[PDB]
């Protein structure tokens, strides 16, 4: 389907922007397993430092799952501009 | 106290009077005649 | 061993007597002007006799001063309470009088000074209708005067 | 625009004094002076119970009555070339007739309900009497006003409908479906009325 | 002196919503009253569009 | 723990020798006036706007009110 | 040596100034407001850095500089295929023309928003914030306070012995984190703004010394310039000198009755001085307060009455419309003093901009990519996906185009109104020579 | 204990909910209703379309029951106040929400029918637009639902 | 020894008089001005005339600034109460009657120059009619002056 | 410990945050829906563009139903009346300020959508209006989380 | 030893001050520019003289601004009360008074303006009657800035 | 030793501040937006260049935005009165201030536009008067300021 080059366009750079941004925020989680402070803990919070280390390992995961779907788009809307 | 019991309550129902009253006043100010009469 | 603040009404008096009858004759002057302005355009020669309303309705304002004076003349910290209701019922009395002849005196000075130019016959009943609206604003000094002497 | 000039600078002076009253009990630290639990439990029941029914039957006819105006005229202007009208278009002035009858049942169903309470203090004294009275009085508003705007809606839908029907015959029967949505909007007033008092009473 | 009250008008209420309801309906009628007046209609005809 | 002398002396040579010493290497064309009007406007600009960042932070009277998970997260973090 | 317009060959010129495909867009958001007089300080040279300068501190955001920057570069990269088309749609073509003013508004923007320390409400922490060592608070006589904690959150202490030592370069990190910022940090906009603003007030004044040298008018300095830059400096020069005094005069152990910059300002203008109720910032300070005030007052008879009094001697002297003149030196007076005090308050434009850009983005961030993130791992990310999205959508839609357009304007008015009004002054015609225009059509 | 007097803020919830969606109700059917009857006149191949609109009204209708329902059965004397007053949030809520939608409903659909009338690709907007509307009466009802049960 | 808030009547005096001057003396400015606009095109020379009107409504804002500025001067903490109220009194009387003149100027004025321009004969009829509201006004310094003497 | 009736403010709250952006959305959706249905007659192919000002009203509703929501999940009976305070501000800070931003939408975008089918080129500028319009109601948002977590 | 609300009444002139010559000015601004627009279009040559009515306008407004911040300054906790019904005198009588002159600016300067295009001569008589609405709003500043020190 | 209710003076203060600087920039941008779509007809290569107005409408609501966000941040439990009746004037101050400025703003935007189309050379003068309401949107602004930290 060609969809539209324009609209094909603003799906490319949308998706590199997002891949970017999502790696670099899960590397960051990685990193300070941090300023953002949301890995969504239990409200039964123990002393267990290893609890927020998951989280946050969990949380970067995600981010790279969805740069996935950001790089496989990327390729679609790719292929789409160079048929248009 | 500014208001009783008594005095109050006589207000209230005073008001409901008055916005039927008004509501019917209204209506009866709004009433036109005829300028002219259509034919002999 | 008078209420507190009993002189609050007969204050209140004084100053509504003047300022009613300032409304009045005011009201009375701007429609006598108005109609004097664009009836002497044509007959200028009328501008002098045109005049009278205004005159007139200035006399409501010294109605108001009189009483509003004669009333402050009268006012004193240990009020009765009794002497300040009837000095607030003589301004007030005075006052929206002077101001209903206001009214009375604008609207036939501004229809009778059109009209005279008109019709120069209008002019002495002109006069009498305007005579009949200064009498009623003095009747508004007469209770006045009955009344805050109470 | 003289009355309505009127009616809107007395609407701004009341609520004007409430707001510089209100807001100056509340400045001056007042102890609670302004006390709606005593404005509310000394007005008694009986004053709240016969508002509302009033209310509920006299709202009713005043929609009712109201459409009877606006599709009245409509039919008597569009029959002086289509007097078939009469014969169809009648039937929305059945609807604002059924429009009143909601009220009137609603209105005699909470009326039986009213009793005596040779009560005095209120402190501890008809706790039930006051809520079935505040109830009584929820439901007639509920109704009366439902009731109302009912009226109010299937009156102008009527009238287009005539002024169709005038037209064209064949427009009527389909148009007709509007008003029965009107007659519903009044009959979802009489359920809710219904249920606010179906557990009320006195002494 | 001692916290003392001034002694608050025994009945203030009747005395306090008879002057306010008097006085308002008194006031309100003149208010409109002097309105009709003010806003009088002469007709603006006759010799008012020969004068215009 | 930091002290104030050195991110002066770090930033102040930074954007000093860019107003001070950029003119001084210059192209000789059309552009001389612009190139050395902007290397200074900007060293100035942005000399000031952080050293006012910087300053305004010096004798702080007050602390930052963090959250008490974030804070427990932050004992055992830095 | 400044830039002015050229000659060209007793009727007035036109105003012609040289541009280029850089310096050209600048120069036409000047001539936007108006042609400047002829040989007049052209403000276009300085306005290349000051405008996205003043933009920048309206919009110092890191990460929305970059793709500001980034579609600066696009346009950029594209210029030989933008230029050898056809562009109807005037939206484009305008952002085109400006396309390198725009390139530096990103390029500050990210300097900005790197000291500002906010990337779409993160700051970037570079393992140096050392502005408290939490270990140490809970030395300083805090035993299980997380506790009690459960419930309250607990103000870190200045001065606790253990605290303190600035950021090395623009906000600490941890202040990003914190439920006060919007004390600590709005407290530092506002006093920039002030800063900032005044100083380049003082600049566009200081440029109408070489204007009015240059057409030797000895009298709009000895009766002007002087008693105008003295009535500037001593008002607003003042306080930004007071400002950067207490930051460092005083700390945390005189916090309680600290002075207050304002009220201290708002007392000089009024002479008052009370006993006690607030702390001087230094003593003898009641004096320089009154001297600076009356020396003030006193600068405005040389700029109100001097020039069109001695302008009347010279005439009977050398023997001039006097009550005219008089009309045009008191208007100059009124509304440049007056003006002083409204254009300095008008550069709190560059906090409320500011102030408003941080709100939205740490908003936007919360309420919006904060909900793309969830404990369940394949949903989490799937969610995120389209989430994100909408985040990206969001932050253009609102920040990089709209508060980067209003910021653009304020920053750009900050020029037309208080700059250039100090300078910049009277009309020109364009200059329009021959020239063969109609090469692209 | 239960204070009393405190069932009354319940009461007017109950009843707020469902007068105030009826008002809503009421003047978007009165409006479609009007539209109706003007297009049908001009073309009546169009009448079955454009009854929807008035179906949108009695929706509103329908969330003004909901909540005045739920109120109304759970509504007692020995109410503990705090209830009492969510329930009147959430009378209020869903009646008002549901009052501005009924609104738009009636506008947008006499306005939609008079346009269709002229363009039947008209049909698609307008029935987007006013499932809009039907969105802000539901806001309504899960606000007030999530009030009264709380 | 008096009641607390017994300053705040004289307060009330002192805004009022400049106020409701301010406001009297506005409306004829404003009205004045219009036609005085108006009228350049007709009589460039009788720009300068028609200022008069304006003028006069000035001394109405001055009538205003002399009693607030005495009521002022005059009111204390520790006022005996009774002097505040008469203050109150001034202020009403002088401001509210100015105002009222204020109205007969504006009016009067607009319509005196728009025949004066047509008709110049009519500008001495125009100064005396403004000659008359200014001495209603007058008469509202008068009993002001004496109320807050009193 | 807490005072009585102290729920009363903070439901007022979360009804007021959604009843006022329901009124802000239906009033912007009610005019636009007018402008689309008359403007689509002649330019039937912007009807899917023209939807865009009903939209942004929709926005204004969630704005107002996201709010209203967290309230009604932090209304509690123990409200310290402090937290209550709180939220009602929350609430009439958000629901008024979307009611204002929605009377922009819906005046902008009955102006915009007509003006566009006459000059396509305007269609860009409609939407920064509308963009505005938008953050407008963003502000009022922001003021309210603020508040709501205080 | 003071009511500890009796700050109200000053902190209530401080804002009364500046939002009524805000108001002000706002009204003589926009009366100003929308004559002012339809001039520009007769002749460029006047665009930039007409501002004066604006200017005067501003000055209403600073005006205001000055009075408020005087009136912030001297504004405290342990306020004498007495200080602070003066605080709000004087709030309300620049406020107030700036406000009437706020209309006159704006009447006069519309039609000034508007007639000064087909008549240069009106320049300068527009000017001064400008002159006398500044004059009456700075008659109100000086009661304020007496009041506020008394 | 905190009275009650103290804090609900605060924080209708931030409400408000919020609150009336949304309603005059949705004002201003309601009525830019309009006199912009009228334009664009005949000229929409003028159309970028006219978003100002709405622009400047924008930071007017900023404004209200800074103060409600100062007031939000120092609102607390134990306020001592005299704080909050500070905030409550900030908060009226700018709002209604700037409300004002939102009327300035929108009425000279849409005469500068429309006058801008057929004279191009308006455009500075449209610039001239708009900064003037803008500066009083700015005064508001600098009063709350000063009353939020005295």
């Amino acid at each position: 389907l060609c969809c539209g080059p324009k609209l094909a366009a603003c799906g490319i750079v949308l998706s590199a922007w997002g891949v970017i941004m999502l790696i670099m925020l899960g590397i960051f989680f990685n990193v300070h397993s941090l300023i953002e402070d949301v890995p969504f803990t239990e409200k039964d919070f123990e002393n267990g430092p290893q609890n927020i280390y998951n989280l946050y390992e969990q949380v970067s995961y995600n981010c790279f799952i969805a740069a996935g779907l950001y790089l496989l788009l990327g390729g679609f809307s790719f292929c789409q501009v160079r048929l248009n | 106290g500014f208001f009783s019991p008594g005095i109050w309550m006589g207000l209230l129902t005073t008001l409901f009077m008055l916005f039927i009253f008004t509501y019917g006043l209204h209506m009866i100010l709004s009433l036109k005649t005829m300028d002219r009469f259509d034919d002999r | 061993n008078n209420p507190e603040y009993s002189s609050f009404f007969g204050v209140m008096g004084a100053s509504s007597a003047m300022v009613f009858s300032a409304m009045g004759a005011a009201y009375g002057t701007a429609k006598s002007g108005t109609g004097i302005a664009a009836m002497s355009v044509m007959r200028p020669e009328l501008i002098m006799k045109s005049i009278i309303p205004v005159v007139m309705a200035g006399i409501i304002a010294i109605y108001g001063l009189v009483v509003a004076v004669l009333i402050a003349n009268s006012l004193t910290d240990g009020i009765t309470l009794y002497r300040s209701f009837l000095q607030l019922g003589a301004g007030l009395s005075v006052g929206l009088s002077g101001l209903a002849a206001g009214f009375a005196i604008g609207i036939v000075g501004d229809a009778g000074v059109r009209g005279t130019a008109q019709q120069p016959r209008l002019f002495v009943g002109m006069i009498l209708i305007l005579i009949f609206a200064e009498v009623l604003g003095l009747y508004g000094l007469i209770v006045a005067l009955i009344l805050s002497t109470k | 625009t003289g009355l309505e000039l009127l009616y809107l600078g007395i609407f701004v002076a009341f609520w004007a004094c409430m707001i510089v009253v209100g807001i100056c009990y509340t400045i001056f630290d007042l102890g609670f002076r302004f006390d709606v639990a005593w404005f509310l439990t000394e007005t008694s029941p009986f004053m709240w119970s016969n508002l509302g029914i009033g209310l509920a039957i006299s709202l009713s006819v005043v929609g009712a009555a109201w459409g009877i105006y606006i599709t009245g005229s409509s039919i008597i202007g569009g029959g002086v070339k289509a007097p078939r009208i009469k014969t169809k278009n009648l039937v929305s002035i059945i609807f604002c007739e059924a429009v009143a009858i909601y009220g009137i049942i609603m209105a005699i169903v909470i009326s039986n309900m009213a009793e005596p309470f040779s009560a005095t203090d209120p402190k501890a004294i008809g706790h039930r009497n006051y809520h079935a009275g505040y109830s009584m009085f929820g439901a007639g508003l509920t109704v009366g006003l439902s009731n109302l705007f009912c009226g109010v809606c299937v009156g102008i839908v009527g009238s287009g409908a005539a002024l169709a029907d005038a037209q064209n015959p064949s427009l009527f029967v389909k148009i007709l479906i509007v008003e029965i949505f009107g007659s519903a909007i009044g009959l979802f007033g009489v359920i809710v009325a219904i249920l606010q008092t179906s557990r009320v009473k006195m002494g | 002196p001692y916290n003392l009250a001034y002694k608050y008008n025994l009945e203030y209420s009747v005395v306090f919503n008879l002057v306010l309801w008097i006085m308002t309906g008194l006031a309100l009628a003149v208010i409109i009253t002097s309105y009709n007046i003010w806003n009088m209609d002469p007709g603006y005809d006759s010799i008012i569009y020969r004068m215009t | 723990a930091h002290s104030f002398a050195l991110p002066v002396i770090i930033f102040t040579t930074f954007w000093g020798l860019i107003g001070i010493a950029g003119p001084w290497f210059v192209p000789k064309g059309p552009n001389r006036g612009v190139i050395i009007t902007m290397l200074v406007a900007t060293a100035v600009c942005c000399y000031l706007f952080w050293l006012i960042a910087i300053l305004a932070q010096l004798n702080p009277l007050f602390g930052p009110q963090l959250k008490n998970e974030t804070i427990w997260y932050v004992r055992f973090l830095w | 040596e400044l830039f002015r317009s050229e000659e060209m060959t007793n009727q007035t010129p036109p105003t012609y100034n040289k541009t280029n495909k850089f310096t050209h867009g600048f120069q036409n958001i000047v001539d936007a407001y108006g042609i400047g007089t002829y040989r007049e300080i052209n403000p276009a040279p300085y306005t290349v850095i000051t405008f996205p300068f003043l933009f920048a501190v309206m919009f110092g955001d890191f990460g929305h500089g970059i793709l500001m920057t980034l579609f600066a570069v696009w346009m950029v990269l594209r210029e030989s295929r933008i230029l050898s088309q056809k562009n109807e749609n005037e939206m484009f073509s305008m952002v085109f023309s400006g396309r390198y003013i725009i390139l530096l508004m990103g390029l500050f923007s990210i300097y900005t928003g790197l000291i500002y320390n906010d990337c779409f409400s993160k700051s970037l922490n570079i393992f140096g914030s050392s502005w408290s060592v939490r270990p140490m608070f809970t030395i300083g006589n805090w035993t299980e306070e997380t506790l009690l904690g459960s419930s309250v959150l607990q103000l870190n202490p200045a001065i606790p012995g253990v605290f303190g030592g600035p950021y090395p370069f623009g906000i600490d990190p941890i202040w990003n984190i914190a439920t006060n910022k919007l004390t600590f940090l709005n407290s530092f906009k506002m006093k920039m703004s002030v800063i900032l603003g005044i100083i380049h007030m003082l600049f566009g004044v200081s440029l109408s010394l070489f204007n009015h040298i240059y057409f030797k008018k000895p009298l709009n300095i000895y009766f002007g310039f002087i008693p105008e830059i003295i009535f500037m400096s001593s008002l607003f020069g003042y306080l930004v000198i007071l400002i950067f005094y207490k930051w460092t005069a005083y700390d945390a152990h005189s916090s309680r009755n600290a002075p207050s910059l304002l009220i201290h300002f708002i007392n000089m203008f009024l002479f008052s001085y009370p006993e006690s109720g607030n702390a001087m910032l230094y003593s003898g300070q009641k004096g320089i307060q009154c001297f600076l005030i009356v020396v003030a007052m006193l600068c405005v008879p040389w700029m109100l009455l001097f020039k069109p009094l001695i302008l009347r001697h010279q005439y009977l002297r050398k023997k001039f419309d006097f009550g005219d003149t008089m009309v045009h030196q008191a208007i100059h007076t009124i509304e440049y003093c007056l003006g002083c005090i409204s254009n300095t308050a008008s550069y709190l434009r560059l906090w409320a901009l500011s102030l408003a850009h941080a709100q939205l983005s740490e908003v936007l961030w919360t309420m919006v990519i904060h909900i793309g993130l969830h404990v369940r791992s394949l949903a989490g990310g799937l969610g995120l996906f389209f989430i994100f999205a909408a985040f990206a959508t969001l932050t253009v839609a609102i920040l990089l185009i709209m508060e980067g357009l209003s910021a653009f304007l304020h920053a750009l008015r900050l020029h037309w109104v208080e700059f250039q009004n100090k300078f910049y002054t009277g009309t020109g015609f364009k200059f329009l020579p021959f020239s063969f225009e109609h090469i692209r059509e």
